[PDB]
């Protein structure tokens, strides 16, 4: 199932934060997170893991890690606040 | 066209297709006409990537090895200076190469080698030398070259090609097996005794290339990767073969290792877990 | 469509063959067969 | 001179090229030809043969009773077995047709599935092997089951059952590794009447479940197989 | 311009290539060809010609003697001689046929076997000369000798049996070099009944053993000979 | 196909074909079929690697020599400075390729020469020099030349060849020899006089190639290394010969070294051995 | 070898050269084609379908308005709309005639203008839509309109008037960007009587303008359009 | 007044096909029918 | 199966020649003859 | 005596075109007429 880390994360405003997609398939074609902030994918080796450093967080997003692995949930949510 | 799938409507069929008895071994060619109404769909297929002239076809690293060109005045052990290196050719030292040949039990092919020679200069050096690798075919026995400059490299009979390094060579080795066919599998001895090894057998004998660097010595050390590619082509393949499930350890032999991980995935739930 | 002069003497010089046309898996699924019609020589 | 333009790609290694090459062993004579039976001309000749399925993969160690889809006299309305169809996954990877299937990327067609029962000759059972094509879950009752396609199965003289499934999809090609678009749907087997041992017999029987591809399978793109890994050379 | 693409080898020298070349010295005319006797096209032609075997290999240095097999009068049930049919070695590494095989490395086909009697006139013999098939070890007594190939001699006004070692092999070719899977077997000569000599005449009389090929004979892969060799470069 | 053996059951034949006499010199063909019964069996082989043409043609190495470019200026001697060098062309050099021609008397073939040259800076260097190599072929008496930058290498007549240092020349040169053949042995002199030479015979004169890098000098030294691979075709070889059996000492003779090793290999027991 | 002699630019990437080259998939089968509506060959094709112009852009952001050409009632003599005929420039920039002509360097044909009326059913109005050749300036009255290349359209029944702009050039093909040289005149709309709505109506009513191509359109050297640009590659 | 040969076994390995002759806007310019003439199957 | 053009106009610049077809080993292996049915010229 | 293949598709691929056979200096050198012939259209 499609995995995101971290679970929850309380962050300064306009601050950036590393959000890890996983998936348990070990290939997955589409792996990836869903957001409207400016993201920035992490050179790093491997298929079923991404981690991406979300810049810029200025309200309470939601981002969602995807995925087209059957097994489970394929997409999984994440929840960023802010203090400001 | 070829047909798929012929039209088929309901069936009161009193010859049943679905009810057989695989206790006597063959595989009753049942279709989706058979068990459920069915459409007139056409194949707009070949199949030509699974021949295996295709499935075992394409160009693969069988073997890489570093040699050096460097001052070779005052060195008894050439070979262990990594001067010229030899190799006995085989396919089963890479084990997706070596599965997809054991899926059959003989194989017949003709060799398309390609050599690859790559160089690095890792401690200082003024420049990049224009080196040029001497790859040698050695038939099957006979005498590898035992030194850099060695006679051997010299031989009249034996091929051998000269290409610079950072290109590649290629040449053809036509099927050179004493049988009919290659034995990926051999159940048996070189001859009744009772302490011979067993399996690994001279009959599957493709030969043996050396390699070198032709160039004198410079005033610096060139590292040469040497990337040897074969490519099967002309391909015969018979007996299918269960594949393999565990790993290899050893070349010729059918041997896997001690305490090896379960091969078939455990369910993630009992047996009606979806 | 397609075109190949051979360039070089040897069978094993030319580039590989393509399909086998006539392929038949019934040596491998259907090998059954009554032994009481005698087929055996 | 004929003259000439090079053209990009001039000078390049392309592993799948396949022209011709001089030969290093000119008028040598290769040993003849003699007939070996059992001549193999493609993979899809060899992938209709049946071989068993590890259905039931839930031991902590490979056995051979993973093989073995355990049957219980007395159970009404309930299931036997259920899997999904990703067929290069789960309890098909090792499957010869999984195994082949490892080797390409897409596959379309329809595959062959066979029941073999194992129990005693006086006992009696009717089993119901269901289909269910993709878009709905997999089955939880035998009513949702028996709704697509399935084969009602009276075991008797004929000990085998062989249910096809049919190749039921929109796009024409499946991903061979699973994927949600390209999914293939559901397998369950469950219990038509019951199972009836005779006196003086009890325990479980068993089923014998086999994979194999029907005439009009197709595997297209060519990949390496996830299922051996080596991280160094061997040697002999 | 044609568009070209260079492959893979471009500006290789393989040494076994075969190509056309430009000529350095065009217009030449060559001297016309005379007949000359004695043109070989093909080497299996000079294979079939019977050249001495040093079968008396016991010497510490190469002599005459080295090719006279030895007989001795009044020997019952006993052996003339025996070797091992690896005609790339031991007693046969020097002859003709043996040389011309070293420089190849498989060989197929029949041995064309002869001894000739030197001995005296009015003396009389009769050998069995034995060719044991592989898989079996070298006859130690006649008895296990004659049960397989063999040729009972009675020397007489015809001094010369032709024995030939007929190609006995399950594997197609044979390796040039010894090897235990592509052993040839062995060959024996024993006395049949005995040598006698005529009153006045003693000691050893001779045999003199040739090889050669059948027409039947095939040498395939090319390779050195490790009969010469050489450190340094000769000059005039 | 061509039968290699025919069918052959019990004999009681007259005309013994195994009872002969080797005293008259001829290799009667008796074939298996004639002393045990046999079964009928085919070639499915043709000889093509027996042929002389490929048994005596494939490329060998047949001079190697080392050639310098460097600052030629206040030099006498350029050929000891190693500025060029010049090389009588024969066949006799290798022992490898001399045994297999001196397996016949008289060998008529046209000559195809690859020259692949090989640079080495073994003393300091900042770069590798682009150099150019030229491969001279005189015919048989011509004058060699005496310096490196002599008029004889702008010879208006003599076949010359410019390549690059790293890469190779190909050319072929005629059979060029005064008789119908090359006299790989000759039991003469060139005259009848009580002093002159034995054997060695102007005959088998196939020319000289000299050699030099055509370049002006670079502030460092490059060595380069020129093989010369000699690969005879449309070759005619007459009158088999016994093969050679002691190593040589000198070209166009037959002489072996004395206290030379036995050839002969002792028996590891007596002569009933195996 | 056959004597080749390489021409300069061998080795060379140009970018539109569509030569052969190997393939990276050999024996791979695409999936067959089915049949799918809309099939476009050319692009002469889809020009020729008529799209609405902006032509009232007049406001500060991108508005539904933009497309609606208002008519007021009770005007005389007096002007609707004008516009040069810079079809790839302008009000035409955005249209799909002036997409696929801003992927092209020239053009010629004619082009295809259209009005529709949109006003109630019960109102009434003659408009002069009057195209100008190049040379004279852009009519500032309907006099000066009038003695050009003009449709006198009478809105009834059938609410919409095409006229065709005939290609008017001496030269043969057009700049697709703005040029004097290659100016294609201008376009305006006049009323020729007025708009007269019914009683119980007041207000602004609109005309759309649609351009399209004529069959006799042409587009000849591709060059990138100005429309969209990047700075940063794209992900997923 | 032009030649191709094709050197590779693969139609994707062939150069660009060239142009669709026939060409016909019609698809997307006109397809108003009326449906009173009963055209639908 | 096999193609050459001779792209030199010497004959000393072609490739190999191949097998000699006609190989008889008689000339060596049975070069001998009665001298009594007069065979010398 | 002389071989051209066309390689490329364009005609503006093509070498140049060669000599225009049909050379002819009146028009430059002798452009006089009688007008009343009436040559005029």
């Amino acid at each position: 199932q499609t995995s995101v880390s971290p679970s929850k994360v309380i962050l300064p405003r306009g601050g950036s934060v590393l959000v890890t997609c996983s998936t348990s398939c070990d290939q997955p074609k589409l792996l990836g997170i869903e957001t409207p902030l400016p993201k920035k994918e992490l050179l790093l080796p491997g298929n079923n893991r991404k981690v991406y450093e979300l810049s810029n967080v200025q309200e309470d997003s939601q981002p969602m890690c995807y995925s087209n692995c059957p097994d489970g949930q394929s997409t999984a949510k994440t929840f960023l606040t802010v203090y400001w | 066209q070829t047909v798929a799938s012929i039209s088929s409507g309901p069936k009161h069929t009193q010859k049943v297709p679905i009810l057989t008895a695989n206790e006597t071994g063959a595989t009753m060619p049942v279709l989706p006409s058979d068990s459920i109404e069915t459409r007139t769909t056409y194949m707009h297929f070949n199949g030509s990537e699974t021949d295996v002239e295709c499935f075992l076809g394409r160009a693969a690293c069988v073997h890489v090895t570093e040699i050096q060109n460097k001052d070779a005045t005052g060195i008894d052990n050439h070979r262990e200076a990594k001067l010229f290196n030899d190799w006995k050719i085989n396919l089963s030292s890479l084990v997706q190469l070596r599965k997809k040949l054991e899926l059959f039990t003989y194989v017949r092919f003709d060799s398309e080698y390609t050599i690859l020679a790559t160089a690095s200069q890792p401690d200082s050096a003024n420049y990049s030398s224009n080196l040029v690798v001497q790859a040698m075919y050695v038939p099957p026995g006979a005498p590898n070259p035992k030194e850099w400059d060695d006679y051997t490299w010299q031989s009249a009979s034996n091929p051998s090609v000269f290409f610079k390094v950072g290109d590649t060579s290629r040449f053809s080795v036509p099927y050179v097996g004493l049988a009919s066919a290659y034995n990926c599998f051999y159940d048996g001895y070189s001859h009744d005794d009772a302490e011979t090894q067993y399996g690994i057998t001279v009959l599957n004998h493709m030969g043996s290339m050396a390699f070198r660097i032709v160039n004198e010595h410079d005033e610096h050390k060139t590292l040469v990767k040497i990337r040897v590619y074969h490519r099967a082509k002309h391909v015969e393949a018979w007996i299918p073969r269960a594949p393999r499930a565990l790993p290899y350890t050893s070349i010729g032999r059918t041997n896997y290792p001690k305490n090896t991980e379960p091969v078939i995935k455990k369910r993630k739930g009992d047996i009606k877990s979806y | 469509t397609f075109t190949v002069i051979n360039y070089y003497k040897d069978a094993a010089s030319t580039s590989s063959a393509g399909q086998s046309l006539s392929m038949d898996p019934s040596k491998f699924t259907e090998p059954v067969k009554d032994l009481m019609l005698k087929g055996a020589p | 001179g004929l003259p000439t333009t090079t053209l990009p790609g001039s000078g390049q290694f392309l592993t799948t090229d396949d022209r011709q090459s001089p030969s290093a062993l000119p008028n040598y004579e290769p040993t003849p030809r003699i007939h070996i039976p059992g001549k193999v001309h493609n993979l899809l000749e060899i992938i209709q043969v049946d071989t068993l399925i590890p259905m039931n993969n839930t031991h902590t160690k490979d056995e051979v009773n993973s093989y073995l889809i355990p049957l219980n006299a007395n159970r009404q309305n309930e299931q036997v077995f259920g899997t999904n169809l990703f067929i290069g996954d789960g309890v098909f990877k090792t499957t010869l047709l999984g195994e082949i299937v490892q080797y390409y990327t897409h596959w379309s067609g329809s595959l062959r599935f066979s029941l073999m029962y194992t129990g005693p000759a006086l006992s009696s059972a009717k089993l119901i092997l269901a289909y269910t094509p993709p878009g709905a879950r997999g089955p939880q009752d035998r009513r949702e089951a028996m709704l697509g396609t399935h084969v009602v199965w009276d075991i008797g003289l004929q000990s085998t059952i062989v249910m096809t499934i049919p190749w039921t999809s929109g796009v024409q090609f499946r991903y061979t590794d699973p994927d949600t678009y390209t999914s293939a749907g559901f397998l369950s087997c469950w219990y038509q009447t019951s199972l009836i041992l005779p006196p003086e017999t009890t325990g479980q029987v068993y089923l014998l479940s086999f994979i194999s591809a029907c005439p009009d399978f197709k595997l297209r793109l060519m990949k390496d197989t996830q299922t051996i890994s080596q991280t160094v050379a061997l040697t002999e």
